[PDB]
């Protein structure tokens, strides 16, 4: 699902 | 002047990644591997220290579309 791209964004 | 010389610079590319990751993974939940692997590429490429992102992605991703993401690093 699209909010999966939360994940990444903490990865920074 | 030269690209990252305006205050601006760094906002557009903070959105660009956002973007790009939003997009990517949209695109993975639909199925179209390629594409959203093209979206994540242009985010890693843009990120100054990749690590745990990079990390995370080989992590959560298939195996066969990790190793797209890799041919298109």
């Amino acid at each position: 699902g699209p909010r999966l791209s939360r994940l990444l964004s903490s990865a920074g | 002047g030269p690209l990252g010389s305006d205050l601006k610079d760094a906002e557009a590319v903070q959105k660009f990644f956002l973007e790009e990751i939003q997009l990517g993974e949209e695109l993975l939940a639909q199925g179209d591997y390629e594409k959203g692997v093209d979206h994540l590429t242009n985010a890693i490429a843009v990120c100054g220290q990749p690590q745990q992102l990079l990390q995370v992605l080989q992590q959560t991703l298939p195996p066969p579309v990790f190793q797209m993401l890799l041919t298109k690093l």
